[PDB]
């Protein structure tokens, strides 16, 4: 049920330790990375216009 | 001899490279002043929007409809109720071009025509 | 305008009105000790403006 | 009781009038004007005021000259034109609180209600806020010293209602508005250390003078809370705040990718138009 | 001429030099003026206003507007608003005094 991610935890066999933690700021790297990937086609399509117009 | 041809000659070549540097200062002054003319015309354009702001203070203008043109250059125009304001429209627009039974653009107080409307 | 005309209007402002009204108005846009609301928005960059940064994105 | 006051710039412009209607005599004392305002709400709101001929003596501080008839007539005609504002308090334009000001204050504590005092400046060379609201209250002291009228600062803001903004903004044409971005942020970020610098340096030097050369209860007790709160920041070790600098530095990295990426998007129309306009106007020029 | 072209030309170097900080002064001042007039035409647009209804757009950037009272008004629209808000049957909203449109409302 950690593998189905119903809650926060991770187990141990040598030590038997449970650790509970979370990551709240999920929406930063999403919008950042998607802004990079959407700007990829801007720069590459720009290079298609310029590679068109020069050579 | 060989100085004004050679030493002052290359000093003059260095002066020609200085003319290349003033071709760089020249064309920077060119494109920066074209940018300056762009900002001058754009800020001048919103300044002319402030010139329009008195016609904003006009509360807009009305919609004239001429139904009959009068031969004394004082056109009777059918207006919104309590209207029917007979008037000479503005001097830069002729009367005969304004065809009757058609809608026009009229100022709300000065009663001068702007254009014919469909 | 017939029988009824008008007259131009100009002003005067001396330097006590100028700097009293000027620092009065800059102070009307500045704070008391003036260092007060700085760290507030420096730390609203961490609390509030991050939401406006995501919405900006 | 009252947390804050609101003073409109009209009355301070009438203090410009206080320095106008002098007539050059050589006196230029702390000319008192009769402050009017709204004590009605819990916040105090100054609308307007007037002034009264006030004279002290050269040597004696405790000689002071006011008028009840001028107060009731100017306030009477003012209430006849506008009864939505009443008497509230007063002000002297001198930089210094005299000993007499408790007694000068006491006349408007009697006939008006609990009156507010405002210290402002004859020459507006102070970078700080010229107006300080001093509540006229008697407070019981822990040392056992007998109770006297004590002027505690009530915090103030200077605001204009509607038309005072328009007229002032039309008169200036020199001030710039809010204008967030580079300039209005970065100028506060220029002079801001000077603004706490002249405050602190203006305070602790003559304060330090009153340390060794001072007596007569300077509120010696508030030095303990003063220095106490000053020692509530004992040069933090930053060890927990390291990760806070990872946080603001990672937000900084977000501003890096936004600045780099978005400016690089602005490069598009630039690095298209630079070629396609020039070479086509060139090739159809001839 | 030839050796005089040097020191004659140096004055043109200086005169073209003096345009540098001048164009710096213009480029720093007129954009501040641009946000002056920009914010000043922004603060004309105030939220208390009257709502009319749009009838027809007879040419570009100038149109007619049916008022709530039913009388039709002829207003040159404001330039910042694009052609989406030229929808013929729309919930347009002019000013109460300026009677120029800030925004149209969703039905």
């Amino acid at each position: 049920m950690i593998l189905d991610k119903k809650f926060h935890g991770i187990l141990d066999q040598g030590e038997g330790v449970l650790i509970i933690f979370d990551e709240p700021p999920v929406d930063k790297t999403y919008e950042a990375a998607l802004e990079t990937i959407q700007n990829m086609s801007k720069v590459v399509d720009s290079l298609y216009n310029k590679a068109k117009k020069l050579t | 001899l060989e100085e004004g041809k050679a030493g002052s000659g290359l000093r003059q070549y260095y002066l020609s490279k200085i003319e290349e540097l003033q071709l760089i200062v020249n064309d920077k002054s060119q494109n920066l002043r074209r940018l300056q003319a762009q900002r001058n015309e754009l800020n001048a354009k919103v300044r002319l929007l402030r010139e329009e702001l008195q016609l904003l203070q006009e509360q807009g203008s009305y919609v004239g409809e001429v139904v009959r043109a009068m031969d004394k250059k004082k056109v009777l125009v059918k207006v919104h109720p309590e209207g029917k304001f007979v008037v000479d429209v503005d001097k830069n627009i002729d009367i005969n071009d304004v065809t009757p039974n058609c809608r026009v653009a009229l100022r709300n107080d000065s009663y001068t025509l702007h254009k014919i409307l469909p | 305008n017939r029988h009824y005309y008008s007259i131009t209007i100009n002003y005067r402002k001396n330097e006590l009105e100028q700097k009293m009204l000027l620092n009065l108005h800059k102070k009307s846009w500045m704070e008391g000790l003036t260092l007060q609301d700085y760290s507030e928005h420096c730390k609203h960059n961490e609390s509030v403006v991050k939401e406006m940064l995501e919405l900006a994105k | 009781a009252v947390q804050k006051v609101v003073v409109h710039p009209l009355v301070l412009l009438s203090v410009v009038d206080h320095f106008n209607r002098i007539g050059k005599v050589g006196n230029q004392k702390r000319v008192v004007g009769v402050l009017l305002g709204s004590w009605q709400k819990k916040v105090l709101d100054v609308s307007n005021s007037f002034a009264v001929p006030f004279d002290e003596d050269d040597k004696d501080d405790s000689v002071w000259f006011l008028d009840h008839d001028y107060l009731e007539n100017m306030y009477g005609m003012f209430k006849k034109v506008n009864a939505r504002e009443r008497i509230v308090g007063w002000y002297h334009t001198g930089p210094k609180l005299h000993k007499n000001d408790i007694a000068i204050n006491e006349l408007m504590k009697r006939y008006c209600p609990n009156s507010v005092l405002v210290i402002i400046d004859v020459k507006p060379k102070d970078l700080g806020l010229p107006t300080e609201a001093y509540i006229s209250v008697e407070e019981v002291h822990d040392d056992g010293t007998p109770t006297s009228k004590t002027f505690e600062h009530v915090t103030s803001e200077i605001g204009a209602e509607e038309a005072e903004e328009v007229g002032v903004e039309h008169l200036l044409r020199d001030i710039k508005d809010t204008t967030v971005g580079t300039l209005s942020q970065r100028i506060t970020n220029q002079v801001h250390g000077l603004k706490g610098l002249n405050s602190k340096l203006l305070d602790i030097r003559s304060y330090l003078e009153k340390v060794a050369t001072g007596k007569l209860p300077i509120n010696h007790q508030i030095i303990y809370q003063l220095q106490d709160v000053f020692n509530l920041l004992p040069d933090v070790s930053l060890q927990e705040f390291v990760k806070a600098f990872y946080l603001k530095t990672n937000d900084q990295m977000v501003v890096v990718y936004l600045a780099s990426l978005i400016r690089s998007v602005v490069a598009l129309h630039n690095l298209i138009n630079n070629k396609i306009a020039n070479r086509d106007a060139e090739k159809k020029e001839g | 001429d030839l050796y005089s072209r040097y020191k004659k030309l140096q004055q043109e170097l200086e005169f073209l030099e003096v345009q540098e900080e001048y164009i710096k002064d213009e480029q720093k001042n007129l954009k501040k003026e641009f946000l002056h007039a920009q914010e000043e035409v922004k603060r004309i647009q105030s939220i208390p206003l009257v709502i009319g209804q749009f009838l027809e757009a007879v040419d570009q950037n100038t149109a007619i507007v049916g008022s709530t009272t039913g009388s039709n008004y002829y207003v040159r629209i404001l330039s910042t608003i694009d052609r989406e808000l030229l929808k013929p049957n729309a919930s347009v909203a002019l000013h109460k005094h300026s009677n120029a449109l800030v925004d149209v409302l969703p039905p």
